[PDB]
């Protein structure tokens, strides 16, 4: 079996190990990521849906007037890719979000609302990805390169004895979030445990424990 | 002991202590400290371990729940402290920061979502503040939200950020290898200045996930890794690579994608392991890798095997034939270099490839691939029309596909993007077939360079260190010639003295200089211009010139008038010489179009109607006419230009760079080289048949840098061409179908048990002739990365053709006709033209523009600026006695404002003497130290 | 502890005075 464009000129093939899995699509890494961002799923897992669900619902502090998000859609691009390259523009799709302003009648902790104002509103134009994993931003083709970054979680990264004489190993733990402040625990050469927040000045570790409403007796019970 | 040193005694004291640590100076108070602590880690608004974060947190604490919450808890913190204590004394292992089970992959979708969420939070702040005063019927969900913050965040990410860059477009391979590029830099990663070696180093977990050699050498090495061929990404963002599952002793064909942390828990056999035609390993002891190291393991011990021997390298590294014969440094160099090859005039093919060229050519959208099978209905240089086969035809449609080929357009690097059809009229095409060849592609094969007849010998010092000697036939055939379209814009703005104009009346330029411009003042299409010619004629109003004496007099003498407009026409850069192939005019909405703008617009409108009318004729009428009115409105709507700019004219020039000494050539094995001399065809070494070699390469380059692949590539290259030569002969005399079929079939078998089978019996006589005609320039050969052609197979193929199996022939000196002693190695090597043309690198300057604050020359070749005579050059001059050289270098050639004009004048009348003077930059320094409260002065005035 | 932030120092110095008591502003205007 030989495709027509390969039947024209077959490349003589050395190499003896049979192929079991063929080379995948080479641009999947970009296309799948942007598809997950742009496409809307009936779940908060991915993309603009995730962002809206995570932060868009808002409550008026001490006012109980709410603005909530229903759905979004991507409008048609004004220009095609080639026209954007020529004129010089971002190949983007408008973002039209459906919002509902629900007004709560005064003294209604049950949830009774006065009225709902459901309107579709424009929230910027999001650049679109061409068929080959590119973005044209100002008429020029751009590529966003995937980033390899430290994963969130807890990591224990004692130094190799490069701090103090005798090469003592000082162990430490570090909590890295996706969003928020860092929370480090470290050891000093005098064998004490110190908590540190956002890489600021050192503090004894038990302070955090006391800040979590723990007494000395139950602290020693734990440890 | 921590409690002993702990100063606090109660919860409130701890809260105020951490408050003093966080916000020193601000007096701690109950409510404020409580809120600060509750907002640090336990509020969902300002703290979030993502789902991946929670999963990794629970895995590191040996919990059995893979899900959870995004904010920290008492249990989480206390368990982290407990595990830290256990590591201190018990059995605890420091986490490897460079483990690929600890480093996650962020792609465009995720980063864009993060920045969109940033915009959303900074719009919700305003939404909440506005809602602070609730209303009933005066506000709508359109006035409480402003699109500017969200748009600004998104545009800041996509346009101006470290991880979004201009797309390297001088190659299909360069594009494909840029798109799948991994970087540890950017917002949230390291910095090239202070990354540290350990993060840059290759890790045993990189195996099959991140390429070991495809990385830039320089300031950021090991920080810009590239994805391996088969690597994937988890749901959580960790790279995983495929393996074929091994039962008791059978290697099954089911593929499992293993992540880095899962890879250790099994022992994985190598791709270079044998199988006895039924899934069982031939050898009872097989080589595997369990945890970082590798060893021998019993047949009934392995859980997985490598899916292929290509899976350790990236796409670019996997295009290097005989990679296993090349030192890792030189392979790194070779991959980096072949990322920079310029598409030549005609894409040839790799005579020696690895079989990965089709994948790179097709996966990058540089060719046109059939979406549906059918019979080619109409072929043209600019389009293809396919009559889809009824099997692939949907019921409600016309079975027609129109592919519009990309003609000569400009790439990000000012190269030529152009698609040529690769099929003829009436030909059958199936889904996924290549229909047009993009830049640097040949029948769907990636074709970055040209395969050239190279000899390895010294030849008179003209290839001394890495120089290359090239024959004139190489230039004559224009096989390293490139097209270099470039834009040049003339923008007419609104100045205070008056609007700028693009008239064709230009003072101080004769009739001939304006011959290339039409009546409206813009160059014609197709006009061959030279460095200096006017492209767009522009003039800016000016007044109050303040003429000097003995110039007022001169104008009076010659009855001439000083023009009230100065010339600002767009001229061709000096040195550049091409033809004008395209002109675009952008007129502001209010301005009145000129003759050329109207003429262009009518041409675009007719083209638009022609394309739409042809589409309807080839193939619905309602959408045709509706689109014609939209397309018409878009053509004349008027352009949204920058403020003030009245009218923009872009001229596209098409240069043709042939070849010359100074241009950098390269093979695929890290063998660089600059052309030194271009030789007459009768000066080149030639063999018994009188065929000269195209290129002569120094053999002293090979041994010191262990890139032996090139030598192998040469031998096989010769062998490949040999087969073609034989076929060529059998085609010049109309021998028969049978003889060509027999020889070609014999050429595809070649001894060792290769997995490829070609049976010419199923090829119709017409198809065999097409194959032979495609093989008369040489027989393409695939040499996979670590499963290539053995040397004995190369010798056998050399024997199939009548070439010696030693790989060396006797050559004669064209200058003298005397036989070179010691037979030399000649063959065919794939040479690339790199994007380091000496046209773009030569630069000179006598005087020009000068920097603003410091009265010194400017940067390089774009501002026509000078060369930096830095501090080490000053040291070299000081070590010599060259004090006048140094003084003139740093006073009259750079900075002395009055000195340099006097030097120019003195040189003009042949008095090579200088009045050095005090450099202006020292005056700037004196005024800057004095601008602090420091009194610095020169003594003994 | 200590800080170099001028805004933090301004907050420190200004916050010392109690905000006010209703009918106190009227008496202050009376004194003026």
């Amino acid at each position: 079996v030989y495709s027509y464009t390969e039947k024209k000129r077959i490349r003589k093939d050395f190499g003896k190990r049979p192929q079991v899995l063929d080379v995948p699509y080479l641009l999947s890494i970009q296309l799948d990521s942007f598809q997950k961002f742009i496409e809307q799923d009936p779940e908060g897992q991915y993309g603009l849906e995730a962002a809206f669900r995570s932060v868009f619902p808002i409550q008026s502090y001490s006012g109980n007037s709410e603005l909530q998000y229903v759905s979004y859609r991507l409008g048609e691009p004004v220009f095609d890719v080639q026209e954007c390259q020529i004129r010089g523009v971002t190949y983007s799709a408008p973002l039209r979000v459906k919002l509902r302003l629900v007004i709560y009648e005064r003294e209604a902790p049950e949830g009774t609302v006065k009225d709902i104002k459901e309107q579709e509103v424009y929230m910027g134009e999001i650049p679109l990805m061409t068929d080959n994993g590119t973005f044209v931003i100002n008429g020029t083709e751009r590529v966003i390169v995937s980033q390899l970054h430290r994963s969130p979680g807890v990591f224990f990264d004692s130094d190799k004895g490069k701090t103090h004489s005798s090469g003592k190993v000082l162990y430490n733990a570090r909590i890295i979030p996706y969003r928020g402040s860092w929370l480090d625990f470290e050891f000093d050469p005098k064998d004490n445990l110190f908590v540190r927040i956002d890489r600021r000045r050192k503090l004894p570790a038990t302070i955090i424990l006391r800040a979590l409403n723990y007494t000395t007796e139950q602290i020693l019970d734990l440890f | 002991e921590t409690l002993r040193v702990d100063p606090t005694n109660d919860r409130l004291s701890a809260l105020v202590e951490i408050y003093r640590m966080m916000r020193p100076g601000e007096p701690p108070t109950r409510e404020a400290a409580e809120s600060l602590f509750e907002n640090l880690f336990f509020s969902e608004d300002r703290y979030d371990l993502s789902a991946v974060g929670r999963m990794k947190f629970n895995r590191s604490l040996l919990r059995e729940e893979i899900e959870g919450s995004g904010i920290l808890s008492k249990d989480d913190i206390i368990d982290v402290m407990k595990k830290l204590i256990d590591i201190r004394n018990g059995k605890g292992e420091v986490d490897d920061i460079d483990h690929l089970g600890n480093r996650r992959i962020r792609s465009v979708g995720e980063m864009a979502e993060n920045q969109f969420r940033v915009g959303l939070v900074r719009v919700e702040r305003a939404v909440k503040e506005r809602l602070s005063l609730g209303d009933l019927d005066t506000l709508m969900p359109q006035d409480m939200i402003n699109a500017k913050p969200i748009s600004a965040a998104v545009k800041e990410f996509f346009g101006s950020s470290q991880l979004s860059q201009f797309m390297d477009q001088n190659n299909p391979l360069s594009e494909i290898t840029h798109k799948r590029r991994i970087s540890a830099l950017g917002p949230g990663g390291l910095t090239r200045e202070r990354a540290g070696f350990e993060v840059r180093d290759v890790h045993p977990t990189h195996y099959g996930r991140v390429c070991p050699i495809e990385t830039p050498e320089g300031p950021n090495i090991g920080l810009i890794n590239s994805l391996s061929v088969y690597a994937q990404t988890n749901e959580y963002g960790f790279l995983e690579t495929p393996y074929r599952k091994v039962t008791d002793g059978v290697v099954t064909d089911e593929i499992h994608y293993l992540s880095a942390i899962e890879e250790g828990n099994y022992v994985i056999a190598q791709a270079n392991s044998n199988l006895d035609e039924e899934g069982h390993f031939v050898e009872d002891l097989v080589t595997c890798r369990s945890k970082g190291e590798s060893s021998l393991f019993s047949r009934d011990q392995v859980d997985y095997m490598d899916v292929s021997t290509q899976q350790v390298v990236s796409v670019g590294a996997s295009l290097i034939p005989f990679l296993e014969h090349d030192d890792a440094n030189r392979a790194l160099m070779g991959a980096n270099m072949q990322r920079q090859a310029v598409p030549t005039l005609r894409a040839d093919k790799p005579l020696v490839g690895t079989g990965m060229e089709r994948a790179v050519a097709v996966d990058s959208g540089v060719t046109a691939v059939a979406k549906r099978g059918g019979v080619v209905q109409y072929v043209d240089a600019s389009r293809i029309v396919i009559k889809v086969n009824e099997d692939e035809m949907y019921p409600g449609e016309a079975g027609i596909d129109i592919y519009n080929l990309t003609k000569y357009t400009r790439s990000n690097q000012n190269t030529c993007i152009n698609q040529m059809p690769c099929v003829s009229l009436g030909e059958p095409v199936e889904r996924g077939d290549v229909l047009a060849d993009g830049p640097s592609t040949d029948l769907g094969e990636l074709a970055l360079g040209q395969n050239m007849r190279v000899a390895f010998m010294p030849w008179n010092g003209y290839n001394f260190e890495d120089s290359i000697l090239v024959s004139e036939r190489v230039v004559q055939e224009d096989r390293f010639t490139t097209i270099h379209i470039q834009e040049l814009a003339c923008v007419s703005r609104d100045t205070k003295l008056g609007p700028e104009e693009i008239t064709a009346d230009i003072p101080n330029v004769g009739e001939a200089a304006l011959s290339k411009l039409d009546e409206s003042g813009i160059v014609y299409i197709g006009a061959e211009v030279t460095g200096g010619d006017i492209l767009v004629g522009k003039v800016t109003p000016k007044g109050e010139t303040q003429l000097t004496p003995e110039e007022k007099l001169l104008r009076a003498i010659f009855g001439e008038k000083a023009s009230d407009v100065k010339d600002s026409s767009l001229r061709v850069p000096n040195g550049v010489s091409g033809t004008v192939i395209d002109v675009q005019v952008f007129t502001r909405d209010g301005v009145e179009k000129d003759k050329r703008a109207l003429e262009i617009e009518e041409m675009q409108l007719k083209q638009a109607k022609k394309d739409l009318s042809e589409e309807l004729q080839i193939l619905l009428k309602h959408e045709f006419e509706k689109k014609l009115e939209a397309k018409r409105r878009k053509i004349t709507q008027g352009d949204d230009l920058a403020p003030g700019v009245l009218k923009i004219v872009k001229v596209y020039l098409a240069v043709k760079r042939r070849i010359q000494p100074g241009d950098k050539m390269a093979g695929r094995h890290g063998n660089k080289g600059v052309i030194s001399k271009i030789n007459p065809i009768e000066d080149m070494p030639y063999d018994e048949n009188g065929t000269p070699v195209d290129i002569v390469l120094n053999p002293l380059g090979v041994p010191s840098r262990m890139n032996i692949g090139q030598i192998l590539e040469t031998h096989l290259g010769m062998a490949a061409k040999g087969i073609g030569d034989k076929i060529n002969a059998m085609l010049k005399q109309q021998q028969e179908v049978a003889k060509l079929r027999e020889f070609i079939q014999r050429a595809y078998d070649l001894g060792a048990d290769v997995r490829q089978k070609v049976d010419l019996s199923t090829f119709s006589d017409e198809e065999v002739m097409r194959l032979a005609e495609n093989l008369r320039k040489g027989m393409p050969i695939a040499t996979p990365v670590f499963d290539g052609a053995k040397e004995a197979e190369i010798k056998e193929l050399l024997k199939l053709g009548d070439l010696p199996t030693s790989g060396q022939i006797r050559l004669y000196d064209g200058r003298t006709g005397e036989q070179f002693e010691r037979p030399v190695t000649v063959g065919y090597m794939y040479m690339l033209k790199l994007n380091h043309l000496v046209d773009d690198k030569m630069h000179a300057r006598s005087t020009g523009s000068y920097s603003l604050v410091t009265q010194q020359p400017l940067g390089g070749k774009a501002q026509f600026g000078g060369q930096r005579f830095g501090e080490m050059e000053v040291w070299a001059l000081e070590a010599y006695g060259a004090a006048y050289t140094l003084q003139e270098m740093l006073t009259v050639k750079s900075d002395d404002v009055n000195g340099r004009t006097k030097m120019y004048k003195n040189i003009v009348d042949g008095n090579h003497q200088m009045e050095p003077g005090m450099p202006e930059s020292f005056n700037v320094l004196l005024k800057e130290i004095r601008s602090l409260g420091i009194n610095i002065e020169l003594e003994d005035e | 502890g200590r800080t170099t932030d001028p805004v933090r120092m301004y907050m420190r110095e200004m916050g010392t005075v109690e905000l006010l008591t209703r009918e106190g502003e009227i008496d202050i205007a009376k004194r003026i």
